[PDB]
């Protein structure tokens, strides 16, 4: 389910009132987050639960949740690269309903795109070095593009 | 080793007999004068070898002829396109002994990437040829080094000294091969220049 803020705290426990917040009532045994949990850490164990726990049939949850585990790695240990904030937002908008066999991956992306929402200054925190696909090889001038 | 026509012998070759002789090849590898003829761009860079820059006269090979009873040199530098074959065949036919024959650039090779229909697939269908350039062109100075292997191959053949006196079968030096030759350098070679830089 996605994550709430605490002016959250105030509407009823409905489908339709959380649906209405953005976020699902689902099972309704809530859980709370203090100040001291690093957001980019909790999503990274979330993620990394939900792309485990695939089963493998279908391209977007089997190909795409490591890759999301991955990123919220590199943003955990500080390596994070431009590009990977817009690569976590493109994988919640591609593995939503309809687009994967099941609903076991639109759940996996609901907290990573409501953590963005709500705490994005956490997660550029981990953008530290420049974007790097590519070693030098020698011999060969790089296409340098803008 | 040589090849005969009138057959693959040996050397013919008096102590007078085989420097004069000599003499002869000498003076006929100094003297080559070449047939002006414009088929292809391998012709622009032939004549960008006899230019300044490069001075193909200093080998005494600048004497450009338009006509072939003058020139002992035939460079085909240029496709041998379907209409222009029988024209160059008259023009070989035209040129008087001892003349020998250039192909320049992969269209007189062998065609080169003109596999067509208006095309024929190389000079030597219908012209024996003793020097082929790669290339496409091939540069002024790969020409030169042509010329200086038809000089090797010159003077190292036996021609009929006179019409009247002597064997008149024309002896061919069956000379090694250049890659054989080069092989030796060119495979050691280990590190080259990067593209990068100039
Ligand atoms: C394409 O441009 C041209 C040349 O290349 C530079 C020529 O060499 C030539 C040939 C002319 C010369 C080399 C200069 C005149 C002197 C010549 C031919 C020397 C001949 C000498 C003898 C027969 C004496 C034996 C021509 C005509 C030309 O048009
Ligand atoms: S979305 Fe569902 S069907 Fe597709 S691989 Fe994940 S668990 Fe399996
Ligand atoms: S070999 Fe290449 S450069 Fe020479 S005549 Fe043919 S197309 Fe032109």
């Amino acid at each position: 389910t996605d994550f709430l803020t605490e002016a959250h705290l105030d509407l009823p426990m409905e489908f339709e009132s959380i649906g209405k917040a953005g976020s699902r009532l689902g099972t309704a045994l809530a859980m709370a987050v203090d100040h001291e949990i690093n957001m980019v850490s909790l999503v990274r164990n979330l993620e990394e639960f939900f792309a485990r726990e695939s089963c493998g049939w279908c391209t977007p949850c089997r190909d795409g949740l490591p890759w999301s585990v991955k990123i919220l790695r590199a943003l955990e240990r500080g390596e994070g690269q431009p590009g990977d904030i817009e690569t976590l937002e493109q994988l919640c908008r591609f593995l939503g309903p309809g687009k994967t066999f099941c609903a076991h991956a639109p759940g996996a992306v609901e907290p990573l795109q409501s953590a963005i929402k709500y705490f994005r200054e956490e997660f550029e925190a981990g953008i530290k070095q420049p974007f790097s696909n590519t070693h030098l090889i020698n011999g060969i001038q790089p296409n340098l593009l803008k | 080793d040589y090849t005969l026509t009138r057959e693959i012998v040996t050397d013919p070759l008096n102590v007078f007999m085989g420097k004069l002789n000599d003499m002869v090849n000498w003076g006929r590898k100094n003297s080559i004068w070449p047939y002006n003829f414009g088929l292809s761009c391998c012709y622009v860079e032939m004549v960008t070898s006899f230019t300044a820059v490069h001075d193909v006269a200093r080998f005494g090979a600048e004497v450009l002829r338009a006509s072939p009873r003058q020139a002992d040199l035939m460079v085909v530098a240029g496709t041998c396109f379907t209409k222009m074959a029988p024209v160059i065949q008259r023009l070989y036919d035209q040129m008087l002994e001892p003349k020998w024959v250039i192909s320049m650039g992969a269209c007189a090779n062998s065609g080169g990437m003109y596999d067509i229909y208006s095309v024929v697939q190389g000079v030597d269908k219908f012209i024996p040829v003793d020097v082929y350039i790669p290339g496409c062109p091939p540069r002024p100075e790969a020409y030169m080094q042509a010329l200086m292997l038809l000089q090797e191959s010159i003077g190292k053949e036996r021609r009929p000294l006179s019409w009247v006196v002597g064997d008149q079968g024309v002896y061919r030096a069956n000379m090694q091969s250049e890659r054989e030759r080069k092989r030796g350098e060119r495979i050691a070679v280990t590190n080259l220049r990067t593209p990068d830089e100039i």
